[PDB]
RNA sequence: ACCAUGGUGACCACGGGUGACGGGGAAUCAGGGUUCGAUUCCGGAGAGGGAGCCUGAGAAACGGCUACCACAUCCAAGGAAG
RNA sequence: GUAAUUGGAAUGAGUCCACUUUAAAUCCUUCCGCGAGGAUCCAUUGGAGGGCAAGUCUGGUGCCAGCAGCCGCGGUAAUUCC
């Protein structure tokens, strides 16, 4: 059992200290090296510029192909793939355009189907990628 | 640096939880039985009747004999006796953790012009208040959500200025009066 | 074959463009919260169906 | 004219600054804001004084119309109006001149003649003549 | 200068890190807590990095000086001012 | 509520003289003049299988294109794509 009496709050606070180095959310917060490792670099966006169209495929369940790029930084510069998250919006990009890729929702892990990406890209060549979309803004001739 | 006033607060709060089905049917209900233009203001009343609950019931978990219950709660009860929506016979603390959220609707002055007999119709009397018609006593307001106090709750009239109190016509009769008068007598 | 890269747009590409027709305008603000109190509220249904949604077809 | 009621309240006389000094609120339901050349010769005939030592400011007008209200005040001397009087209300009327250049022009002044030791000679003609 | 051999430490010294200016405070809210505070109030520190001074009641001052280090200005090439 | 016909001591956004405001100004208030029938003086952002309020309507595509925080939806009649 735990040691109850009064006076023991030396002992009850320094073993309550490095209990909480054992989960997750404590210690990826806590202890430099998950920020470090982040493309980000603690940051919600950043730009980057256009070097491949990839397509990866989808999960067993799923039978697609993801249409994604592989974005690399221009702050700190690092190598990311990123999801195009539209219908035609991979035609829209081309090669060496500069984008901000976002998060993509659950803070470094993927979601649904697509293997291994971490991020989705907005705003290609200064304009928004849901204005390309709907035809609000065209791209800069 | 600057001399500016630096206070603010929020007069609404959003619901714990969306979507709840019985919530927003019973407060639609609110929404236009009283004729309100968004459910933000309702928030805002249920706000409003959330924190004098807050404070009232903060207060009934306190004997008998001190004074700052005294001090608090007669405060508590004449300034929401002054206002309407509690009668000055029972003031008591007992009966403020009763009241409900229907019973500050009805002390706006966007409803008490309307059972009044100034205007039929709820939904026009915002389209009096804000539509500059309506005074208080000597001060027109084209604000509905005027929490309107006992004391001045009959001195509520058509402004002299006003269409259905004075003169002047509006735009809207005058253009008419001259509209046959443009080649002709 | 399965799609690897080209046909980007592939349905929104031979998507026929049906027109978009218009309407009268929707009554905004405290108008649109009286005309659908009133459409739930004061008008009782006459007949029963479990209660069907709003929506039904 | 037919309904402009000149009232005041808070009245207060004070030998320090040889004034009398009060708190207007005008009365006027169906007109516009009253001008202050319309203010001053009205207070002239309830405090039995000249339109020239009546100094009134700062009028503003409640939501509505009707009663705008301003302070106000009267001296005993025109020249008390203008020893104890801020300069800018005196030069409403015309009483004072403050026409000078702006503070660009000053500043830039100002730093011509500090690089510039000593002479009469030079210090009032610094840079005069680009006119 | 001449003597004595001491001070501190598992009740965490010492060293390292801080994405550390401290506090009044701020968001949260059953209680107990968790997080933020560069930011108008108070206190401190520094005016590119160090160092040395003048004057003055009060400065190791930088919209004061002096020197090195870094960057940078005009030139008639001799020098001037940051 | 369809669907109106109208019009009425209805009004603002705008437009614009005059005061007020202020160091001088602009705003807000105050008040002439004009200024509303698709009042075209135009309300948007997201969703509609479950969690979680709302469609097993119609066409198109056929594990493609895409959606989907999560479970999942799409392979020729998709309440989940366009």
């Amino acid at each position: 059992g735990k040691c109850r009496g009064l006076r023991t709050a030396r002992k009850l606070r320094s073993h309550r200290r490095d209990q909480k180095w054992h989960d997750k959310q404590y210690k990826k917060a806590h202890l430099g090296t998950a920020l470090k490792a982040n493309p980000f670099g603690g940051a919600s966006h950043a730009k980057g510029i256009v070097l491949e169209k990839v397509g990866v495929e989808a999960k067993q369940p799923n039978s697609a192909i993801r249409k994604c790029v592989r974005v690399q930084l221009i702050k700190n510069g690092k190598k990311i793939t990123a999801f195009v998250p539209n219908d035609g919006c991979l035609n829209f990009i081309e090669e060496n355009d500069e984008v901000l890729v976002a998060g993509f929702g659950r803070k470094g892990h993927a979601v649904g189907d697509i293997p291994g990406v971490r991020f989705k890209v907005v705003k290609v060549a200064n304009v928004s990628l849901l204005a390309l979309y709907k035809g609000k803004k065209e791209r800069p001739r | 640096p600057v001399a500016r006033s630096w206070v603010c607060r929020k007069t609404y709060v959003t619901p714990r939880r969306p979507f709840e089905k019985s919530r927003l049917d019973q407060e639609l209900k609110l929404i236009g039985e009283y004729g309100l233009r968004n459910k933000r203001e309702v928030w805002r009343v249920k706000f409003t009747l959330a924190k004098i609950r807050k404070a009232a019931r903060e207060l009934l978990t306190l004997d008998e004999k001190d004074p700052r219950r005294l001090f608090e709660g007669n405060a508590l009860l004449r300034r929401l006796v002054r206002i309407g929506v509690l009668d000055e016979g029972k003031m008591k603390l007992d009966y403020i953790l009763g009241l409900k959220i229907e019973d500050f609707l009805e002390r706006r002055l966007q409803t008490q012009v309307f059972k009044l007999g100034l205007a039929k119709s709820i939904h026009h009397a915002r389209v009096l208040i804000r539509q500059r018609h309506i005074r208080v006593r000597k001060q027109v307001v084209n604000i509905p959500s005027f929490i309107v106090r006992l004391d001045s709750q009959k001195h509520i009239d058509f402004s002299l200025r006003s269409p259905y109190g004075g003169g002047r016509p509006g735009r809207v009769k005058r253009k008419n009066a001259k509209k046959g008068q443009g080649g002709a007598g | 074959v399965h799609g690897s890269l080209a046909r980007a747009g592939k349905v929104r590409g031979q998507t026929p463009k049906v027109a978009k027709q218009e309407k009268k305008k929707k009554k905004t603000g405290r108008a649109k919260r009286r005309m659908q109190y009133n459409r739930r509220f004061v008008n009782v249904v006459p007949t029963f169906g479990k209660k069907k949604g709003p929506n039904a077809n | 004219n037919d309904t402009v009621t000149i009232r005041t309240r808070k009245f207060m006389t004070n030998r320090l600054l040889q004034r009398k000094q009060m708190v207007i609120d005008v009365l006027h339901p169906g007109k516009a804001t009253v001008p202050k050349t319309e203010i001053r010769e009205k207070l002239a005939k309830m405090y039995k004084t000249t339109p020239d030592v009546i100094f009134v400011f700062g009028f503003r007008t409640h939501f509505g119309g009707g009663k705008t209200t301003g302070f106000g005040m009267i001296y005993d001397s025109l020249d008390y109006a203008k020893k104890n009087e801020p300069k800018h209300r005196l030069a409403r009327h015309g009483l004072y001149e403050k026409k000078k250049t702006s503070r660009k022009q000053r500043k830039e002044r100002k730093n011509r003649m500090k690089k510039v030791r000593g002479t009469a000679k030079a210090n009032v003609g610094a840079g005069k003549k680009p006119k």
